């Protein structure tokens, strides 16, 4: 798929068919937000004290 | 020996102090003021009125609480807000409890 | 003195003159950070 398609939120489901499965179909989903460990934005200000 | 200077219950500041003791010598002990603030991360401008949106600003004036709105709920006093409940054509004005297990009747 | 002048960090020396002093004067300097270095133990928990 194109990169711009991956940037937009798409399910892009993967379907696997097999006789040994109970329901015979396995579905998995993935997108840009799949995984993505939490990003921290610590923007701390400390020079306003100016030594009391 | 930790001494508690002040403690605002609904702000959850817990300003404390202790004098750490080193070996006996001319005074080099480190005086410390120890605070423990619990930010809610989900409370509103009124913790009682649900209509107000999420509050981003977190204001902590130490001198103001050492001597009004606050962020943390209390376990002792009750927070009751008036809420509408409707059955049919008419409506009845009823009370509610914002948080459970805090001040339930005994 | 005004507090704004204190916040500027002047010398603010107190010259004390006496006969018993070897140099007949003695002064000390106060400043905004004239005391302890004031190291901070600041911590931020995100549990
Ligand atoms: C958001 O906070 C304000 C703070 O003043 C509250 O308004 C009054 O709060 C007192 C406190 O119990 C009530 O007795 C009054 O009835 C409230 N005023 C009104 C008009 O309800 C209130 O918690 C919130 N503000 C509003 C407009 O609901
Ligand atoms: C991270 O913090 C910096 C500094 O405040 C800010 O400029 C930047 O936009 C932040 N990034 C985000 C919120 O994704
Ligand atoms: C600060 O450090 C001292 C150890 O010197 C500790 O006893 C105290 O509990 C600490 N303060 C807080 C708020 O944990
Ligand atoms: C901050 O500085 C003090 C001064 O030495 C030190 O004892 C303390 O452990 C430091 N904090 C951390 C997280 O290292
Ligand atoms: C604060 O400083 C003391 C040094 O006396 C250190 O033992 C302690 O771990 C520090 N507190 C921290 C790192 O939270």
């Amino acid at each position: 798929v194109s990169e711009e398609e991956w940037n937009t939120g798409e399910t892009y489901t993967c379907v696997v068919a097999h006789e040994a499965l109970p329901n015979r179909v396995t579905e998995r989903t993935v997108d840009k937000s799949t995984g993505k460990p939490t990003l921290y934005n610590v923007s701390l200000v400390m020079s306003d004290t100016a030594g009391t | 020996e930790r001494i508690v200077l002040v403690d605002n219950k609904c702000k959850c500041a817990r300003i404390t102090s202790r004098i750490i003791r080193s070996s006996e010598d001319p005074n080099e002990d480190i005086v410390e003021r120890n605070i423990r603030i619990i930010v809610p991360l989900n409370n509103r401008e009124n913790i009682s009125d649900p209509t107000s949106p999420l509050r981003t600003r977190f204001v902590y004036h130490l001198s103001d609480l050492c001597k009004e709105t606050c962020y943390t709920y209390d376990r002792n006093k009750c927070y009751t807000a008036v809420v509408p409940l409707v059955y049919g054509g008419e409506t009845k004005m009823v009370e509610t409890a914002l948080t459970p297990d805090a001040c339930y009747p005994d």
